[PDB]
RNA sequence: CGCGGGGUGGAGCAGCCUGGUAGCUCGUCGGGCUCAUAACCCGAAGGUCGUCGGUUCAAAUCCGGCCCCCGCAACCA
RNA sequence: GCCCGGAUAGCUCAGUCGGUAGAGCAGGGGAUUUUUAAUCCCCGUGUCCUUGGUUCGAUUCCGAGUCCGGGCACCA
RNA sequence: UUCAUG
RNA sequence: GAGCCGGUAGCGGGCGUGGAUCCCUGGAUGUCCGAAUGGGGGAACCCGGCCGGCGGGAACGCCGGUCACCGCGCGCGCGGGGGGAACCUGGGGAACUGAAACAUCUCAGUACCCAGAGGAGAGGAAAGAGAAAUCGACUCCCUGAGUAGCGGCGAGCGAAAGGGGACCAGCCUAAACCGUCCGGCUUGUCCGGGCGGGGUCGGGGGCCCUCGGCCGAAUCCCCAGCCUAGCCGAA
RNA sequence: GUGGUUCGUGGAGCCAUGGGGGAAUCUGGGCGGACCACCGCCUAAGGCUAAGUACUCCGGGUGACCGAUAGCGCACCAGUA
RNA sequence: CGUAGGGAAACCGAGUCCGAACAGGGCGCGUCCGCGGCCGUGGACCCGAAACCGGGCGAGCUAGCCCUGGCCAGGGUGAAGCUGGGGUGAGACCCAGUGGAGGCCCGAACCGGUGGGGGAUGCAAACCCCUCGGAUGAGCUGGGGCUAGGAGUGAAAAGCUAACCGAGCCCGGAGAUAGCUGGUUCUCCCCGAAAUGACUUUAGGGUCAGCCUCAGGC
RNA sequence: GCGUAGGGUUAGGCGGGACCUAAGGUGAAGCCGAAAGGCGUAGCCGAAGGGCAGCCGGUUAAUAUUCCGGCCCUUCCCGCA
RNA sequence: CUGGUGUUGGCUCUUGGUCGCGCCUGCGUAGGAUAGGUGGGAGCCUGGCGCCGGUGAAAUCCACCCUGGCGCGGCUGGGGGCCUAACCCUCGGAUGGGGGGACAGCGCUUGGCGGGCAGUUUGACUGGGGCGG
RNA sequence: GGGGCCUGACUGCGAGGCCUGCAAGCCGAGCAGGGGCGAAAGCCGGGCCUAGUGAACCGGUGGUCCCGUGUGGAAGGGCCA
């Protein structure tokens, strides 16, 4: 089970850090209180709409 | 139980056996009974506002797809029927 | 009246294994101790192994069966 | 039927993970000994199951076999 | 410190 | 087409060759109960609300509407609810029996219960069947066959292919892509949500420039014919 | 773990699926009775689809069907007393 | 179906198989009807179980409980208190009175049914008479209600649950099953047994042989 | 008291309902069950319990707290104060 | 009742298989001498020999590494915590507050206990049957 | 009873019988392969004989020129022990 992250996490930190994290942590505490989202393929390319947005278009 | 997006539950025999089986020597049957095998049940608790499902837990992932949703619509108080027949 | 269980040293008992190799405690006898009896200690010894008949090389052992003793039953009417 | 563990004295057992064979009890002898135990000192009843084999030499390692104690399993 | 009786 | 006013027999009372009695078809009225449905209810009864109507009257009355609950779409509207002798599908589902006892088994997926549905239901167009460089939806009947098998290899249960027939038929949908639109946001030349257009082994489709192209419904109005009354019918 | 099919655990495939792990979209995927490799067959995880068939409260006719104890339980005011 | 069979099968074929064997031995050639006897599966000759299971119907009887009402004539014993007195340091305590307590006493209704008698095709599918037990309580009883079949309920007897309860009744499976008992319906003619052996979860049943009949061949 | 026919049951005040609840039903909400359905809050139903306005006399063949005679009382609605 | 997994998570403290990593380990002799098994066997540091000599086997260096143990780590299985978000119970009704808390409840599955319930079996000859045989 | 040599406590069959309700049970000369013993005739397919056992089914184990679910092969079967 990956999210992406969208908030610091200690173990698992960066923005877009896709870890597999354990399928409870995900649907429990990340989902209810926003820090992660589910990576599938639409969602994945629904942060990559923003990963184009930021990271080739700060230079 | 119920269904709620899939399948309700189904009735086994369940079939003892007191041998050795075959692949070592003599097997048999013992007693054909009716186990009635009640379907894996979790009521969970999604936050469209505050609904509640009996998904079947082989079924959690589907219901979160189902919550990665915007159909369009506000609240009416209850509205798992929405979110139910805006199923594929 | 029919099952099953015993019989082994004076008594109470181990037993005895396909049969050949028999004992234990107390009692006994003799001693030692003791003023003397107890108790204790030391030496042994004692038995047709229930009679009887059976196959056996050989029976206490195994097979019957008979006499005493024990435990069981003797119910349905 | 397979699977373990074991065969070390009269008995119950440990084994430097090969270079020395051993306890403990029993037995005997010796010391005290009212009685018997207990205590004390010293010796053994020893092919370390059987052979084959690997090693420089085997209780130890390897296989086979025998008895030996179990564990499960069916059982037509 | 043991140990019963005439 | 001459007698009727039901099963009339009796008051005698009327009514009909300007057409009755009857029979059929279409309406109307259908009290009350019943799915019962305004609420209650011990069915055939009580008690209402709103609107409209008769000092018949403001209070009790009665009339005529409308007032259940659920499902579908935008307060608004179309269905559903129960019944049916069997027939059928699905969810459940025994046991006596038979095995000369019985437990596996059989009886049996039988009876029965529940749901559903209709004049049928079911199933259905291949991720099929299995030996054929094969058959080509599904169902039913006969064969296959008591075969292959299954089986305390007991009792028993028992196909399927093939092959004859009946009947005949194929189709819609995200076998993606383009536009649409309440909003999603990190306003993203973009996420999923509803439609719409595409899409169904000139192996399929979408997308990229040659070579352009109408068969026919299960659907709909029609028409025989069929019934639902009857009629003429020889000597 | 079971049901269905001839299949009762068997060498158990297949079709369904209650539990758990869990993919890819045609050099995919399933099936051809464990399985494996060739050769084939066929496209699951969406739905509809007449016709032929079962039935008989119903209406009609038909009877080597009954003729009132028979035939339905009722030829009659019977699912009645 | 039958024309070819052997073998487990591949397969081979007037042969096949066992085998090394060209020893030996095992096995080696009609249907379709009608009709009849008989058998199989059918309910299978008919009647009859005790029962088993599914679905229902009953707690208007009774058993319990819940709610709400009622009922209990009358006497009698005399508890705690309370009052006064005695007592004591104060009391405990003890007297009298008063009081009215009780799964208290006698006792009607009421509930019940102890012993006897009657009743015995009764008056009655539980009665009548005499006599008894309780009778202010664990009472009785009307109404309204609940609980139901392997379940209820039970101050327990396996009692009660719609007159028969060691598992109600009704319908359905179901024409269950019956190795058992009963019964089997016209006439004539011919022939005519057995009750023995083996084996049986078998001894009253059955399979086979023995005895019997029919037809055919010898 | 049986057969035939005809009469006979009169309520603002008696008992119920246009009032209330108890046990228990039913039951929106909610829960749970394969389906039947099983629960269940509020609510509603639920009665010889609560609440509510009547007593006495006469009359026929039958009714009478109903009919009638007297006296009293209750609800509601309208009008006046 | 109980293990496994599901729902079911987070952060820590500790016990084995491990994959290789390696400062290191092996000691009756004759012998400068903290002695392993088998091969390479002409020296390798800025100060140590191999044939010095004797061995069942010569040593140095360096592998394959055996036997371990020591740590360093991922594939890790466990038992002990603490948390809160699943879940559950709650609270003058709360998107919230507690408390339990990844346990319980519940799903499958393994094994067990299991007359509480059920389906049945409990033979025959038998000088009636049972007992006996 | 003793001594010597050995494995016939063979493999294929088996005319013929005995017996019997079937199933079993029992004897079996003879032929072949291949041996034992003996010079040879012969005898030997267990024991002087009648007891010392067990249908079936389901499995195991060892072979096997048999089947192998499209084909090659395995699984699993058969057959022989
Ligand atoms: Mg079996
Ligand atoms: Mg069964
Ligand atoms: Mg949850
Ligand atoms: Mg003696
Ligand atoms: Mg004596
Ligand atoms: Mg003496
Ligand atoms: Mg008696
Ligand atoms: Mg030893
Ligand atoms: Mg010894
Ligand atoms: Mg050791
Ligand atoms: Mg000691
Ligand atoms: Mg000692
Ligand atoms: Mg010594
Ligand atoms: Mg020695
Ligand atoms: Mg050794
Ligand atoms: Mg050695
Ligand atoms: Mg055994
Ligand atoms: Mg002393
Ligand atoms: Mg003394
Ligand atoms: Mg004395
Ligand atoms: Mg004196
Ligand atoms: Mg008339
Ligand atoms: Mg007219
Ligand atoms: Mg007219
Ligand atoms: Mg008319
Ligand atoms: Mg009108
Ligand atoms: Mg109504
Ligand atoms: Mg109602
Ligand atoms: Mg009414
Ligand atoms: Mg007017
Ligand atoms: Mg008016
Ligand atoms: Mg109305
Ligand atoms: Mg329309
Ligand atoms: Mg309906
Ligand atoms: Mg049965
Ligand atoms: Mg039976
Ligand atoms: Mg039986
Ligand atoms: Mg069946
Ligand atoms: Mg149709
Ligand atoms: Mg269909
Ligand atoms: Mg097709
Ligand atoms: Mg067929
Ligand atoms: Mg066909
Ligand atoms: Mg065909
Ligand atoms: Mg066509
Ligand atoms: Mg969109
Ligand atoms: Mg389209
Ligand atoms: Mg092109
Ligand atoms: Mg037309
Ligand atoms: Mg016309
Ligand atoms: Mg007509
Ligand atoms: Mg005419
Ligand atoms: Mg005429
Ligand atoms: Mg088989
Ligand atoms: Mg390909
Ligand atoms: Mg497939
Ligand atoms: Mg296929
Ligand atoms: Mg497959
Ligand atoms: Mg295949
Ligand atoms: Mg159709
Ligand atoms: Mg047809
Ligand atoms: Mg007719
Ligand atoms: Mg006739
Ligand atoms: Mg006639
Ligand atoms: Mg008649
Ligand atoms: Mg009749
Ligand atoms: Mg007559
Ligand atoms: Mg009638
Ligand atoms: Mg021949
Ligand atoms: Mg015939
Ligand atoms: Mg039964
Ligand atoms: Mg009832
Ligand atoms: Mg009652
Ligand atoms: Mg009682
Ligand atoms: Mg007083
Ligand atoms: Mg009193
Ligand atoms: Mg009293
Ligand atoms: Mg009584
Ligand atoms: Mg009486
Ligand atoms: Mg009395
Ligand atoms: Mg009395
Ligand atoms: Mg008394
Ligand atoms: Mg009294
Ligand atoms: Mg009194
Ligand atoms: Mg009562
Ligand atoms: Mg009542
Ligand atoms: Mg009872
Ligand atoms: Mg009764
Ligand atoms: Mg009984
Ligand atoms: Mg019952
Ligand atoms: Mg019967
Ligand atoms: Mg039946
Ligand atoms: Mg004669
Ligand atoms: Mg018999
Ligand atoms: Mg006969
Ligand atoms: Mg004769
Ligand atoms: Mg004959
Ligand atoms: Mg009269
Ligand atoms: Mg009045
Ligand atoms: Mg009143
Ligand atoms: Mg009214
Ligand atoms: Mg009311
Ligand atoms: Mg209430
Ligand atoms: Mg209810
Ligand atoms: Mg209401
Ligand atoms: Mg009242
Ligand atoms: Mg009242
Ligand atoms: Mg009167
Ligand atoms: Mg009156
Ligand atoms: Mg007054
Ligand atoms: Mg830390
Ligand atoms: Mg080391
Ligand atoms: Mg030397
Ligand atoms: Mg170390
Ligand atoms: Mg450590
Ligand atoms: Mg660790
Ligand atoms: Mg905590
Ligand atoms: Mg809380
Ligand atoms: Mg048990
Ligand atoms: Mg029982
Ligand atoms: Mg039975
Ligand atoms: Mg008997
Ligand atoms: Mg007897
Ligand atoms: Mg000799
Ligand atoms: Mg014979
Ligand atoms: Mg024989
Ligand atoms: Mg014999
Ligand atoms: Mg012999
Ligand atoms: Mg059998
Ligand atoms: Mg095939
Ligand atoms: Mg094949
Ligand atoms: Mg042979």
């Amino acid at each position: 089970m990956k999210v992406i992250l969208l908030e610091p996490l200690e173990n698992l930190g960066d923005v877009g850090q896709v870890v597999d994290v354990k399928p409870g942590y995900a649907r429990n505490y990340l989902l209810p209180r926003g820090l992660a989202v589910l990576a599938t393929e639409s969602n994945l390319k629904a942060l990559e709409a923003r990963i184009r947005a930021q990271a080739k278009r700060l230079a | 139980s119920g269904k709620r997006p899939i399948v309700a539950n189904s009735i086994q025999r369940r079939g003892k056996a007191k041998r050795e089986g075959g692949v070592g020597k003599k097997t048999t049957g013992i007693s054909k009974r009716r186990q009635y095998p009640n379907l894996q049940k979790v009521r969970v608790r999604v936050a469209g506002q505050e609904i509640t499902f009996r998904v079947a837990a082989s079924h959690i992932p589907k219901v979160y797809e189902l919550v990665e949703r915007a159909k369009g619509l506000k609240l009416e108080g209850l509205s798992p029927k929405e979110i139910k027949k805006e199923l594929l």
